[PDB]
């Protein structure tokens, strides 16, 4: 156990960055950097939107993103996806962008399926979207599995009708991961190059509770600070308050104000608000 | 391996 942050604050992690030591950043996301575009984190305690879902009767919540639950009753989720592309990405996500235009970024591994980080510039080399995209769509059926554009699934979405095939009458499917489903190869093929050589790790929007992406905190090497940006606490090995302490800091609060406080003291702030700016009003002149 | 929790 090397210790390599000379004290364990965002002032440390701030410095550490900035020194020649930390040349390789893997960002780890979930839904915390998002819910400021809207997006609701739908694993959170008060989370606000399954309202509508109270008519189709769900065993529980989390049901909706259960792929056995999902095959056999696909309405839920379609609902709960015509509520929710008109997310521009957050300030969290533009500073991952920042991070791999200063050269620091090695990898964006995301929980989230909005695509935002694309949105914002991440190149496909720089992401590992663990849980897939709602940007293609999948007819089920192993022989046949015919292709669908974003396009083709919106139209089906907006009018309440639930995607079939047109060939085979298969139940067709965003491709993402639900709950009980593999994760994409990628994710496992680029963790094993990827966290062998990472210089800092950083956390942001995930309460760390979704395997296997939650086990990527251990991947690292024991000397490989790792900073925290969230509402609480989590992944508790990360060891922020005991005596025993050495490389893990937590930044308590929401997402994009940890990011704009983090690149103030990088003494980016202003190419991040400027960069927030021209890449937002760039959607919108869309 | 496969997504849970
Ligand atoms: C594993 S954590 C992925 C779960 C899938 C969540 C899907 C949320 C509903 C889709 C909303 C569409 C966003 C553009
Ligand atoms: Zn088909």
């Amino acid at each position: 156990k090397e210790r390599l942050l000379d004290e364990l604050t965002l002032e440390g992690v701030a410095r550490y960055m900035q020194s020649e030591r930390c040349r390789r950043v893997i960002c780890l996301v979930g839904a915390g950097i998002s819910t400021s575009a809207g997006i609701p984190d739908f694993r959170s305690p008060s989370t606000g939107l399954y309202d509508n879902l109270e008519k189709y009767h769900l065993p529980y919540p989390e049901a909706i993103f259960e792929i056995s639950y999902f095959k056999k009753h696909p309405e839920p989720f379609f609902a709960l996806a015509k509520e929710l592309g008109q997310f521009k990405p957050t300030i969290c996500h533009y500073f991952m962008r920042l991070l791999k235009d200063k050269g620091l970024l090695l990898r964006c591994y995301t929980q989230n399926i909005d695509t935002l980080e694309r949105i914002a510039g991440l190149e496909q080399e720089d992401l590992v979207e663990a849980h897939g995209t709602f940007y293609t769509s999948h007819c089920v059926s192993a022989s046949c599995r015919h292709e669908y554009p974003l396009s083709w699934m919106k139209e089906k979405i907006f009018s309440e009708v639930t995607p079939k095939c047109e060939d085979c009458q298969s139940l067709v499917k965003p491709d993402i991961v639900f709950f009980g489903e593999s994760l994409p190869a990628r994710f496992f093929s680029c963790m094993q190059s990827d966290f062998l050589k990472v210089d800092l790790l950083l956390v942001m929007g995930t309460s760390l509770q979704v395997q296997p992406f939650a086990s990527l905190i251990s991947k690292a090497p024991l000397s490989t600070p790792r900073l925290l940006i969230n509402k609480e606490k989590a992944g508790q090995g990360m060891d922020f308050d005991s005596k025993k302490a050495y490389r893990d800091v937590a930044w308590l609060g929401e997402c994009d104000q940890g990011c704009l406080a983090l690149a103030e003291l990088l003494g980016w702030k202003k190419e991040l608000e400027d960069l927030v700016r021209r890449e937002h009003a760039s959607i919108d002149a869309q | 391996p496969k997504k849970t929790g």
